[PDB]
RNA sequence: AGCGGGGUGGAGCAGCCUGGUAGCUCGUCGGGCUCAUAACCCGAAGAUCGUCGGUUCAAAUCCGGCCCCCGCUACCA
């Protein structure tokens, strides 16, 4: 009795990871998701019959048998944010398939995947996609590379040879010896590079037969499992389901699992013990995270298979924690001791003063938390579920003392009627979305808009400084009182209507009623401009003298705002005017003395 | 003799508002409606124009505060001679 | 800009016109009365008259030049 080996696909964004699995399944999943990126890990079972049908005479070249029951493929996101998912996929699987595009070369995600594979000592074989990008290439439906190569010219062959030689050299400075699958004879220190084409199924058969064959060469004794022992497996994800509650999708690889068996699972704080209630099984040749066909309920399952377990009290289950079957209290204690030797790979850091974020799974929550932490944003609470009413109450409590940190970021969740009504009533903002960057950027731009609107209306409140000097010329005086009409040249600052003027001793000469450079009506005067001012409450002689310097009265709050808030819109004349005005006004209040 | 430690700062009493409320001018150029804790209210008499230590309230720390200690003549003279505070802050 | 009016203890007013003591009320300091405070009584300090000059036996008072304050009118960029 041999269980199906577990294969994890790894690679970079836009490198045809989902497309290969879709072609193997002959179903379309790559077009379903939004944004073209898959953010959920899945497990798919491939029967050996379709493997044999895909393969052909090539199986006779190697002296072995096809007695492998099937294959268990695991998909994996290639985005930068989903590091933990890649780590879990690399650690769990027995075999790995690294898919690297020849054209773009290497990416940091590829390096991280290689590092994880080395850390978890997982043997792997390299694939090469985007073959059709080479000019002068003929396309044929589902033929091996050996059949296809003879249909090409010399230029395509030499370009391919150069590209794969460069890739092998690259692996060489990554300290790994590489050679083509048909060009190498050693199979213990040398890997194999399979040039494949996801869009037209070129070279899929070679990769499939190589995966089938290499399983029994490196280590085959780990693939033997007793069919009557206790069940042993691991957790793949934790998600909410309609009508079942908190369920977990697991991959059983040891023993046999039946209904009502007691299991031990490592929770967040401590181990949790519960009795299995529902065992759900995906349809053959179907993605587990895409329920195209109806799930089939099953009384008992046998290793190795991916099943959904619905049991009470699983809301505190930890992703990646192992699950052990225990029918007796001593077995329960042994399982608890085994779980105690398990580490929490990722721990979230909450600052108690931050935003509220809710997702549908733990992995999405981890990715969102890492992306928010990358930009120095505190996180008050992270959990799994839909946006409830108490979340809005918590958000309002945080907003009470921090306007910018009271907000909710929902990632592929639903908003209840009462929650949205309360949010509309109390004016709390909620950002719902399905794409991590499309959701984070919206929050960032809204925060920026609020920040700019904070000071947009602040500018109108303050009054610009200004210092002027009356002409010693009699000509500029055109009316003495009611109103006082006299010309002026600006020394520093900006003159505006409705601004009070004061002298060194601070007498209220009045408020500027109107300004005019000519018979035309003006609005303001900048540096190096002459203008006749018609002011109220000022009289030549007793109140004002020709050739005397006039100062604009300033508000200390306005000065603080100018020196701290609106420090971008300050220039030489403005700062000189404000500084000398502060020096002059430093007579009664020590605030201007200290400036 | 004790000095402010933290968000505390000096202040000059300007006018008593009744029911244990004072109006204190601080060192940061702000006027604050300050509340006198009852523990020292019963035994220490405060009069307009004294150097005191004021801690602003945790919420709305711009117009409210609590007075914690009063500086005697010798202490304020020593502070003036040392130079931690000037004369014009006291005299206004 | 033109015309008219006025400067006296810390404050607000007499003392001019008829030259020859600088007064009135409040205010500050000290002592009285009361168990204590306010009210009340007593005593004392405080301007040499906005400056400069002319007149006169003698000028705050009569006259003139300046400094400041107040009022009225002409005065449309
Ligand atoms: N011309 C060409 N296009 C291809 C080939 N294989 C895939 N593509 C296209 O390139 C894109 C690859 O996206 P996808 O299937 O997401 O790649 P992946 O391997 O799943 N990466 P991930 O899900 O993280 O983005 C798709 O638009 C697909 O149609 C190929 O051999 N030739
Ligand atoms: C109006 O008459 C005008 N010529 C006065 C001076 S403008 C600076
Ligand atoms: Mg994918």
């Amino acid at each position: 009795r041999i269980r199906q080996p577990i294969i994890a696909v790894l690679g970079h964004v836009d490198h045809g990871k989902t497309t290969l699995l879709d072609r193997i399944r002959k179903t379309n999943v790559a077009a379903k998701e939004a944004g073209g990126i898959t953010q959920h890990i899945g497990a798919t079972e491939v029967p050996i019959e379709v493997v044999k049908k895909i393969a052909g005479p090539l199986i006779k070249l190697w002296k072995a048998e096809i007695k492998l029951p099937g294959l268990l493929f695991i998909d994996t996101p290639g985005h930068e944010a989903f590091t933990s998912l890649r780590a879990r996929g690399g650690s769990l699987a027995d075999l790995a398939v690294l898919v690297v595009d020849i054209n773009e070369g290497f990416q940091p995600q590829t390096i991280e995947s290689i590092e994880i594979l080395r850390k978890y000592r997982t043997p792997f074989v390299v694939a090469a996609n985007k073959i059709d990008r080479i000019k002068g290439w003929v396309i044929e439906e589902d033929e091996p590379f050996l059949m296809n190569i003879k249909k090409q010219d010399q230029r395509a062959v030499q370009e391919l040879e150069t590209k794969l030689w460069e890739l092998i050299g690259k692996f060489y400075e990554f300290g790994f010896q590489a050679n083509r699958f048909d060009r190498v004879q050693n199979f213990t220190r040398e890997l194999a590079i399979v040039p494949i084409s996801a869009k037209y199924g070129i070279g899929i058969a070679e990769l499939l037969v190589l995966i089938a064959g290499l399983s029994q060469r490196y280590l085959e004794e780990k693939l033997k499992i007793e069919v009557e022992g206790p069940a042993r497996g691991t957790i793949l994800e934790v998600r909410e389901e309609p009508g079942l509650g908190h369920t977990i999708d697991v991959i059983i690889y040891d023993g046999t699992l039946h209904k009502d068996d007691t299991i031990v699972v490592g929770g967040k704080d401590k181990a949790i013990v519960t009795k299995i209630r529902a065992l759900l099984k995906p349809k053959p040749l179907d993605e587990i995270r895409d329920p195209r066909f109806r799930f089939d309920y099953v009384d008992e399952v046998t290793a190795a298979a991916g099943v959904k377990i619905a049991a009470p009290g699983l809301e505190e289950a930890l992703a990646g924690s192992p699950v052990i079957a225990a029918p007796t209290p001593e077995d329960v204690e042994k399982a608890k001791q085994e779980i105690l030797e398990q580490i929490e790979r990722v721990v979230i850091s909450t600052d108690k003063v931050g935003v509220i974020v809710k997702a549908d799974t733990l992995g999405s929550l981890e990715a969102l938390s890492k992306e928010l932490q990358e930009k120095e944003i505190p996180i008050r609470k992270a959990d799994v579920g839909n946006v409830s009413k108490t979340d809005v109450m918590e958000a309002l409590s945080v907003k009470e003392e921090e306007p910018k940190y009271g907000v909710i970021l929902g990632f592929n969740v639903k908003v209840n009627e009462d929650a949205e009504e309360v949010a509309k009533a109390k004016d709390v903002k909620i950002f719902v979305g399905n794409v991590i960057y499309k959701l984070i950027e919206d929050y960032e731009e809204w925060v920026k808009e609020e920040e700019e609107k904070k000071k947009r209306e602040l500018l109108s409140k303050v009054t610009f400084p200004g210092v002027i000097r009356l002409y010693p010329d009699e000509r500029y005086v055109f009316r003495r009182s009611n109103p006082a009409i006299v010309g002026i040249e600006v020394i520093e600052g900006r003159i505006k209507p409705g601004v009070t003027l004061i002298k060194q001793n601070g007498q209220k000469v009045g408020v500027i009623r109107s300004i005019k450079s000519r018979d035309e009506f003006l609005q303001e005067a900048k540096k190096g401009q002459a203008v006749a001012i018609a002011i109220e409450g000022a009289i030549v002689g007793r109140h004002i003298h020709p050739g005397e310097t006039l100062y604009v009265d300033l508000s200390r709050d306005d000065a603080i705002t100018l020196l701290k808030h609106l420090r971008d819109t300050l220039e030489d004349t403005d700062i000189k005017a404000l500084k000398m005005i502060a020096k002059v006004k430093a007579k009664e209040d020590p605030f201007w003395r200290a400036i | 003799v004790p000095l402010p430690e933290g968000n505390q700062l000096f202040g000059v009493v300007e006018q008593a508002l009744g029911a244990g409320w004072m109006d204190v001018r601080c060192e940061d150029g702000k006027i604050r409606r300050c509340r006198i804790p009852g523990k020292l209210r019963r035994r220490v008499w405060i009069r307009v124009g004294d150097l005191v230590i004021v801690q602003p309230w945790p919420v709305q720390s711009d117009k409210r505060g609590d007075i914690v200690y009063r500086y005697t003549q010798t202490q304020v003279d020593w502070l003036l001679r040392k130079g931690k505070i000037t004369q014009e802050f006291l005299t206004g």
